[PDB]
């Protein structure tokens, strides 16, 4: 007995092809699930719930597995789709399968150090070749953006909706920016909250000009309905609070008791006159509230909101402008609420929910999303997730790329065109990965069901002319297609950490050679 | 495969999991079909816990019916979201659902590929709703109109006899609810029941009904006129919220520390009786008190010696129903007194039941909040009401929300049908199949009807299966003798929305169910 | 959760496979584990292995089948190929190794053009009419039909091709003795069938000192002295050496008192009488695996004869062919005309074992016997296997003609003229036979593989050199030139038969496992 006391270890080969296996398996489980004639799939949690998603992070974030490069490659796909979005519906397919055949090399006994050298050499032109076919575009034209949506979206269920989410995902997005850094503006997808709540339909659910809350005023002689009302983000609570040092009293008269039952009182009420001297019409606080000074408050007619979420209440802040105070005596009136276009609560079905419309240009804006079901609701925000998330990569970047696997074969070529002039033993690994990028058009052949060698080979017939890149594959019809009446048309930075995560994949697993386990700490 | 990945994992297939997703509606479906139809059965579950339901409402079924499948338990959550929608029909939503499912199996079992009929699924839904859209019949708020309605919802239920009774309550409060805008159904709606003396006797009160009597045997049990004092301070002790740790020296000062105590409270009670006093100078007139609190018993006693009636510990939304009853001003300071704070009640006694007590608010001049008081011989019962109730009302609050409302019994559904059979390929041809099977799949309402009214189903839909002439009609089964029938002549109707939300509700849930492929749980141990 | 559903409950448990995944990835894996397995195995570079059995038993091993037939394989398509070789070996020998390889790599490439999207059928007529090809092309290829039936040299020449394949240390010993075998059988009972010949095993006296023998042998005991006549006279019955007992319970009975000592008397003189018959036709030695009389033996000593025992009918059907004397199951007619006839015959000790020696010159033809010398029995099995295949190598060679250039050339000239056909094909298939046609490489490919030089570019100067035309240059082995060799100088040469049948077994194996789709298991 010498080393660890069982825990298993393993070398080489074995270990190179088993992870080369399991990657091949990790792609395949999910290769149904890309493309406009996609599959859309459901998980048992292990908890009870239902997950219903054709986004394939959530997917393999929903993944229990032993074997460890599988659980490396389900943090690759979480990561992407934590900075890009989508892309998942085929980052992966690309990751294993470029894994695929870069085992192919491993019986040639190559050492894999040079086959990622070729590999760091060959996203090189990678990214320079799409830099060479990528299209800048108007930021400001809606409607571009809208296409842009839709054939960012005419992939996922919503697709019978794409009308509503691009409006929907456009307006969100373009009000949310930050001007306080100068030109340098950015927008926030925590403040795009989602508000997502059964019954109603699709068409029902809308961008609201303001914020959503599921709560209630907390005395009825408040009213439920306000055109331009004045709103407190009061971050203190409302009532007493404890004296903080241990304090103690000592009476010794009678009278004293009742005394100091009133100064409570004269303390809470003290609170209520130095709001009331604002001139105030709504409060809102995350902690509690003294029904005694809501008295108050009632007696002042001034709307009352008690113990409010703070993200909401940053996001209720951001829509009516004004900033949030702890200290009634300190607040300043540079945060009255105003910027309050209407104030109601309305009556969801068995839900009050507070309603905070017409800000003069809001920055925060939630989403109310009226469906069927949660799990329908929670499938479609995912959706809308990354639909806003490339617009702001699009608002990042206006620099275009025509997908439908058009691109694909331009590199492919184009590295072909660079492996024949690259002589030398990398050569074979250089083409190879040329190799590995036909698979994902090929892929949206049989998610369509088409004859794939031919379209495929034709494809490349195509491509091999030089005065067409805009050809690519149609979803449904399965036929080569040019982009630019198509319009699948996808953000270029969208490809390229797409093509940066890939590789990043295929070096790291290479290097490996050996397996350790029980390390028991 | 993913097996591979993991041993203890489970996968389906696209065959298989599609096979046992529409095995399990079909299944599911089967045994809620009994229900909707006024012929229906209701259903009676026991708890593991030995509870006891009589109920006919699907969702309050499969929320209680324990399975495990999951596309029922999706189902379930939609339907419990209908329930918070509208409230029966759900009953019908999942035997459309299933049923869609079942025609939907027919033609992808000849190897049709789902995703093209889920688009004759787009398609048809949209004319169907065009047609939805422009069937609905505009009508205003006539009692009868709504009295017919709620009696056509609640017949769902219950005796005919009992909805009847049932009927007159629940229109004349929606009568008595709206401020002719905005209905919210919860403070104006007060639910209260009692184990006491019939079922049938559960009665709308023109006043409001309590869950509690007075604590003190002297306190009046009942009051001719009633002025009402709405609060929440408590009026129990209570010390301050800072440590504040008190000697004295002197059982003298003991007492006068006894004293002291008491005095604020003391005050505050003096603040009412005083106000009562200035207020309830006349013997003849009653004075009431509701706390959302406790109170003292020696301000039990204070108001005691006044003869005061005087409530603790009410629920938080009861107080509104008071301001909606007796006008009467909510507060919480009482230095702020005013006689104009005040409620009024034309009478008011306590109930005493069982061993629990029950306190009664009567004639208010224009009262605005109302109670579903409802007599109970069973326990069961009760509850079973309560959601024939809830739903009653649901139904109306739409009934009155749309200004519109469909005749019922299922003669959309032909009518559905005959102008969905009366769709030409106008689609790329492939979606008319699954546009003829969503037609196909709509009338089942009828044909469970006919089913569950056990008159053969195949020749009623042929016979109803007449559009008569230009006026070909909207036309019914009779839920009797199975026979063609002018629901709207015999006044069967039902909500627009209802309609609206549900064919769109199973849509969505129909496409989606066909489009999933294998079910996967691979999870921790 | 917990609770999936099933839409058909047919099982009792077992294993249904389906949807192709096992036949698009299950199926194809346990192949390539099969070549993984074995990727090592052929090869005068290639290096023997061992495995013990399920009954722990040792086995030093090169040839594949032999250790194929150690292994309890499980998955079904795993047998196929198995027993596929199996046959394979059953009828040529060596090549399991080379058909293995060949499945491998026509599976490990179709499944590539399955998932290319490639039909499974038209992968299957491809692949069956390439090898259609690949036969006609094949005879083309053959030179050097070596003739000459009954010379030492061209054989020793020829067959150490098999010997180096699977023992590369010691070719010329192993050479010349079993051509010495080989020369010594001739065409007697047809043609030299492999089984008229033996082999004896005995440990110590290293693999140098291990001879041949113009006879045949017995590792048996002895029961009175050891002599050898040049002129040996045997006598052989299939018969236990003793008085034939009735099969039929037949109990001597007696009346009377004189019946005991007349009953032993007789008996005594007439088995005399039995053996001096024998011995008066002359007949030193007498022979049978059956039960011996005891008294017998006591007269056979007294006339000094020998004796042969426990032989089963094997040994006796071999030692019977070897005198060429007829077996007796009737004891007594020592037949002049059936009667043995030996050079020399008598025990000698070897490795402290007994050993019988019937040393003989026989001009007629004879069926051998090989002496096995060396240290490790497991080697003298491993040796003997090695030893068996070129005998067979010989026989096919014997069956026909026509030595073709081992070493990879010829496939080389083969991929060349598929490939060349491929384009000949056109149609979607036309890549399926040019994947067909890329498999081969791995052949050559394993050999640098045990060669451990990298491959590629050998392949290609290979490649390089064979777009002349030049069929017999093929493959080195050399780590100091890991470039090329020419075969034809080398004498690397082999069977045209042996190629053919393995390419179409090959074929035959990948086109059945191929065919199947979605499968199922009932549990063991």
């Amino acid at each position: 007995l010498v080393l660890s006391q069982n825990t298993k270890r393993e070398s080489g080969r074995k270990v190179q092809s088993g992870n080369i296996n399991a990657a091949k398996t990790i792609a395949d489980i999910i290769r149904t699930c890309l493309g406009p004639k996609s599959m859309m799939k459901m998980l048992l949690d292990p908890m009870g719930g239902i997950v219903m998603t054709n986004d394939g992070n959530a997917i393999l974030r929903e993944i229990q597995v032993q074997h460890p490069a599988a659980k490396s490659m389900i943090e690759i796909s979480r990561t992407q789709d934590e900075e890009v979005g989508d892309g998942t519906t085929s980052v992966i397919i690309l990751a294993g399968e470029m894994l695929s055949v870069a085992e192919h090399f491993l019986e040639q006994q190559m050492h894999p150090t040079v086959v990622i050298s070729a590999y760091r050499k060959a996203l090189d032109d990678m990214i320079s070749t799409l830099k060479k076919i990528s299209i800048p575009v108007d930021i400001s034209d809606s409607d571009m953006m809208l296409n842009i949506i839709n054939s960012s979206i005419t992939t996922k269920a919503i697709s019978r909706w794409s009308s509503l989410a691009c409006n929907i995902a456009l307006d969100a997005v373009k009000m949310v920016q930050f001007e306080e850094n100068g030109r340098k503006e950015i927008d926030i997808k925590k403040y795009a909250r989602v508000e997502k709540i059964p019954g109603g339909i699709i068409e029902d659910s809308c961008v609201l000009r303001g914020v959503m809350i599921n709560k209630d005023v907390t005395h009825p002689r408040m009213r439920r309905y306000i055109k331009n009302p004045r709103i407190v983000l009061l971050d203190s609570s409302l009532e007493y609070k404890k004296g903080e040092s241990q304090t103690d009293i000592e009476i010794t008269r009678e009278e004293d008791f009742t005394r100091i039952l009133q100064m409570e009182e004269e303390y809470i009420q003290q609170l209520c006159e130095d709001i009331i001297q604002l001139k105030p019409d709504v409060v809102i606080t995350e902690k509690g509230i003294s029904d005694l000074a809501q008295h108050y408050l009632m007696r002042a007619n001034i709307t009352a909101i008690r113990r409010v979420r703070k993200t909401d209440n940053n996001r209720i802040a951001r829509a009516c402008g004004a900033r949030i105070v702890s200290r009634p005596e300190e607040l300043r009136e540079d945060d009255v609420g105003t910027g309050a276009g209407l104030l109601e609560i309305k009556k969801i079905g068995d839900e009050y929910f507070t309603f905070i419309t017409d800000c003069k240009d809001p920055k925060a804006c939630t989403i109310l999303l009226r469906g069927a079901s949660k799990e329908i609701l929670s499938e479609v925000e995912r959706n809308l997730q990354d639909a806003m998330q490339v617009c702001r990569n699009v608002l990042l970047d206006p620099q275009l790329v025509p997908g439908g696997g058009a691109s694909e074969m331009a590199v492919a070529h184009a590295l072909t065109e660079k492996s024949k002039a690259m002589t030398g033993v990398e050569q074979w690994p250089y083409r190879a990965v040329a190799q590995a990028l036909e698979v994902i058009p090929r892929t949206l052949i049989q998610n369509c069901g088409a004859s794939t060698i031919r379209l495929l080979t034709s494809l490349r017939a195509k491509h091999t002319q030089e005065n067409c890149e805009t050809w690519g594959v149609n979803g449904e019809t399965g036929t080569l297609v040019d982009m630019k009446e198509l319009g699948i048309w996808e953000p270029l930075a969208v490809k390229l950490q797409t093509y940066k995560t890939a590789v990043e994949t295929a070096v790291l697993l290479l290097r490996i050679d050996d397996i350790v386990s029980g390390h028991k700490k | 495969a993913v097996k591979t990945l993991n041993p203890k994992a489970e996968v389906a297939r696209a065959q298989a999991a599609l096979a046992v997703n529409i095995s399990a509606a079909r299944g599911l479906q089967d045994v809620l079909r009994t229900n909707l139809g006024p012929k229906g059965t209701m259903k009676m579950l026991v708890s593991g816990a030995g509870d006891i339901k009589l109920t006919k409402d699907g969702n309050v079924l499969l929320h209680e019916m324990q399975i495990q499948h999951p596309t029922a338990s999706l189902i379930a959550k939609v339907a419990t979201a209908q329930d918070d929608i509208t409230g029966d029909g759900t009953t019908s939503n999942v035997l459309i659902i299933g049923e869609l499912l079942k025609q939907a199996d027919l033609y992808i079992s000849e190897g049709l590929h789902p995703r093209i009929i889920t688009e004759g699924f787009e398609a048809a839904k949209e004319k169907a709703l065009q047609f939805l859209e422009e069937v609905k019949v505009s009508r205003e708020m006539d009692r009868e109109t709504l009295i017919d309605v709620a009696r056509t919802s609640l017949r769902t239920k219950v005796h005919a006899e009992l909805a009847d009774v049932l009927t007159e309550a629940v229109v004349d409060s929606i009568l008595a609810i709206k401020k002719q805008d905005e209905p919210i159904d919860l403070f104006m709606i007060e639910i209260m029941e009692m184990k006491h003396k019939s079922e049938t006797d559960t009665s709308l009160i023109r006043g409001l009904v309590l869950d509690h009597g007075a604590r003190h045997p002297d306190m009046k049990k009942r009051v001719e006129d009633a002025y009402i004092l709405t609060c929440n301070v408590s009026l129990e002790y209570e010390k301050t919220e800072v440590n504040s740790g008190f000697f004295y020296k002197s059982a003298e000062e003991r007492e006068k520390l006894v004293k002291a105590e008491r005095k604020f409270i003391e005050d505050r009670v003096k603040k009412i009786i005083e106000l009562k006093r200035k207020v309830c100078g006349d013997s003849d007139k009653g004075f009431v008190v509701i706390n959302q609190k406790g109170i003292d018993p020696f301000s039990l006693d204070a108001l005691s010696k006044e003869g005061i009636v005087a409530l603790r510990r009410a629920k938080r939304r009861n107080m509104e129903r008071l301001t909606l009853a007796c006008g009467g001003v909510a507060l919480n300071s009482f230095d702020d007194l005013s006689p104009d704070c005040l409620g009024h009640a034309g009478l008011v006694y306590e109930y005493t039941l069982g061993e629990e007590k029950f306190t009664f608010i009567e004639k208010c001049n224009n009262p605005r909040s109302v109670t579903l008081l409802i007599k109970g011989p069973n326990k069961h019962t009760l509850t079973q009401i309560k959601d024939a109730v809830r739903d009653g009302l649901r139904a109306v609050k739409n009934a009155i929300d749309d200004g519109c409302v469909v005749p019922g019994a299922g003669a959309v559904e032909v009518a559905m049908a005959e102008a969905l059979i009366k769709h030409k390929p106008s689609v790329k041809g492939r979606a008319q199949l699954g546009v003829q099977a969503f037609a196909d799949a709509l009338l089942i309402i009828p044909k469970v009807l006919a089913q569950n009214s056990g008159f053969d189903l195949q020749e009623t839909l042929v016979k109803i299966q007449a559009e008569h002439s230009e006026s070909g009609q909207l036309v019914g089964v009779d839920l009797n003798t199975g026979e063609p029938m002018v629901a709207a002549e015999v006044g069967v109707w039902d909500n627009y929305c209802v309609k609206k939300q549900l064919l769109h509700s199973c849509t969505v849930i129909a496409t989606n169910i066909l489009l999933v492929d294998e079910i996967m749980r691979a999870g921790m141990s | 959760p917990k609770a999936p559903g099933f839409a058909q409950m047919l099982k009792e448990g077992a294993k249904h496979f389906s949807g192709l995944e096992e036949a698009v990835y299950r199926n194809i894996q346990a192949c390539k584990e099969l070549a993984q397995t074995t990727r090592t195995a052929y090869g005068p570079n290639g290096m023997n292995k061992m495995v013990i059995n399920h009954l722990e038993k040792l086995f030093v091993t090169n040839d594949a089948a032999t250790i194929l037939r150690e292994l309890e394989v499980q998955h079904p398509a795993a047998k196929m190929i198995v027993m596929a070789s199996h046959m394979q070996e059953q009828e040529v020998g060596d090549g399991t190794n080379f058909v293995l390889v060949f499945a491998g790599a026509l599976l490990e490439l179709a499944e590539e053009l399955l998932r290319i999207g490639l039909s499974v059928s038209e992968v299957i007529e491809g692949y069956e009419i390439a090898c259609r090809k690949a036969h006609e092309i094949l005879p083309n290829l053959v030179c050097c039909s070596a003739k000459n039936l009954r010379d030492i040299d061209e054989v020793s020449s020829l067959l150490r091709t098999s010997i180096m394949s699977k023992q590369y240390g010691n070719e010329v010993f192993l050479a010349k003795l079993i051509a010495q075998a080989c020369v010594s059988i001739f065409p007697d009972s047809g043609h030299f069938n492999v089984d008229n010949i033996r082999v004896c095993k005995i440990l110590g006296s290293g693999i140098s000192s291990s001879s041949v023998l113009h006879g045949m042998v017995f590792k048996k005991e002895t029961e009175g002295d050891v002599t050898s006549v040049k002129d040996a006279k045997i006598a052989v019955y299939s018969c236990p050496f003793d008085g034939m007992i009735t099969e039929t319970k037949g109990t001597v009975l007696i009346k009377t008192a004189e019946e005991l000592m007349n009953f032993s008397k007789g008996e005594e003189n007439l088995m005399d009488a039995q053996v001096k018959a024998i011995a008066d036709t002359g007949a030193n030695v007498v022979v049978t695996g059956g039960k011996v009389a005891d008294m017998a033996l006591h007269y056979a000593n007294k006339y000094n004869i020998m004796l042969v025992r426990l032989n089963s009918k094997w040994d006796l059907r071999r030692l019977c062919k070897t005198v060429g004397a007829t077996a007796l199951p009737r004891l007594t007619p020592p037949v002049l005309e059936e009667m043995g006839h030996c050079d020399s015959v008598y025990l000698s000790e070897v490795g402290d074992t007994q050993v019988v020696v019937f040393k003989h010159e026989k001009e007629d033809g004879a069926i051998s016997t090989i002496v096995l010398r060396g240290s490790t029995d497991n080697l003298m099995d491993d040796i003997e296997r090695a030893v068996d295949d070129g005998v067979n190598t010989f026989k096919v060679l014997t069956r026909d003609k026509r030595l073709v250039p081992g070493g990879g050339a010829t496939e080389i000239e083969l991929a060349k003229q598929i490939t060349s056909y491929g384009e000949t094909c056109p149609g979607l298939e036309q890549y399926a036979i040019k994947k067909f046609a890329e498999a081969f490489e791995a052949i050559p490919r394993a050999l640098a593989e045990n060669s451990g030089v990298k491959a590629n570019e050998v392949i290609s100067k290979l490649y390089a050199v064979h777009q002349e035309g030049n069929k017999n240059v093929g493959l080195d082995i050399e780590a100091e030139v890991p470039a090329v060799k020419d075969m034809l100088e080398a004498g690397i040469l082999d069977t045209y038969l042996g190629k053919y049948w393995a390419i179409k077994l090959a074929t035959n194996a990948a086109v059945t496992v191929l065919r199947v789709d979605q499968i199922i298991m009932a549990k063991p």
